[PDB]
């Protein structure tokens, strides 16, 4: 049993930050985007 | 997550860009709009690089001569043409670990179905069966006093009943007064190995 | 024979689909482009 | 792949930029044209990107 | 004015031309002008 418990403690699922940087785009195929937009942030206190 | 519903950047199209779209809406072709979401995530120094999450939905146009002409008008710029997008939107999206953003089905039954209904008896095929229960988008060109400035202005409107307790309120905004466009997310952080 | 059996099986070589952007630029190095082109398209009938 | 023969947008120069490229062919070091093609695929979820 | 400024593109065949290796281009239902044109072979048969 000792395989059993080296793989057990070896899996480990971890984490990942949140994202920060957040796009829209709206176009017609084939064009320059019509609107475009962002919204940053780090702080995760503002309204954007 | 909300967005300012005017625009970053002015339009930057030349006249020969735009007369091309103006004539290929003259004739009887395909025409497709475009709605495009991105999240990105910081450096993960483990792996290195940022992950970036994407998806995009195509809404075909219109074969009927009057829409069209409503849209050739708006983009020509002339004053009142809103130009319309139905089912354009999500309200609520799924961040994964990695890969394509994914929607939520689970909530799309409930909405489609309680509350009032909406149509889903004319045999919808498939593609637009998991679309159903999507915001709307209106488009509005201010322009300005001249052609170098030309910005688009963007509006929601939530599908079926307004005011159906499953929407959460949005802002509306502390220097021009217009709502900010509102989008729900779901994050999945607890990756694997 | 089970190993050349499965291995043959499991090569499986597979398929892609067609490209539907195309990008096109024309600069002098070190400076914004002069010229710049898309061709967008997913049902291959428009000319572009 | 048909490309259209004019620009879809205008020359986003400034004074500043155009002026050192003229400055740059006066003198007579070494200056280079480019041509860049690019095609891109769809999303491939087996392997994403 | 200077704010609006556009670079147009046209293309010339190498040797003699009307040479019959040539695929003929379109000439726009807009503004009249031929549409500049590359020929692709696309690879999809990938290997695993």
């Amino acid at each position: 049993f000792s395989p059993l418990l080296l793989w057990s403690l070896l899996n480990q699922i971890g984490t990942i930050s949140m994202p920060e940087k957040v796009t829209l785009r709206i176009s017609i195929e084939g064009y320059p985007p019509l609107y475009e937009m962002e919204a940053q942030g780090s702080n995760h206190d503002n309204a954007e | 997550v909300r967005f300012r519903p005017e625009s970053e950047i002015y339009w930057p199209i030349s006249q020969d860009s735009r007369n091309a779209m103006i004539d290929k809406l003259s004739r009887n072709t395909s025409v497709n709009f475009e709605v495009s979401l991105e999240f990105t995530r910081p450096y993960d120094p483990n792996e290195n690089a940022a992950l970036k999450h994407s998806k995009s939905w195509l809404v075909p146009i219109s074969l009927d001569m009057t829409i069209r002409a409503k849209i050739q008008s708006a983009l020509r710029g002339d004053p009142g043409h809103p130009i319309l997008i139905p089912q354009s939107i999500p309200a609520f999206i799924q961040v994964p670990n990695q890969g394509e953003l994914t929607l939520p089905t689970s909530i799309g039954n409930t909405i489609i179905n309680d509350g009032n209904p909406r149509i889903n008896t004319t045999g919808m095929e498939k593609s637009d069966e998991a679309r159903a229960w999507f915001d709307s988008l209106t488009l509005n060109l201010e322009q300005g006093k001249s052609q170098n400035e030309k910005m688009w202005i963007a509006t929601s409107e939530h599908p079926g009943d307004q005011n159906a307790k499953l929407w959460i309120k949005t802002a509306n905004t502390t220097y021009s007064g217009r709502p900010y466009l509102q989008v729900v997310g779901f994050i999945d952080r607890a990756f694997p190995s």
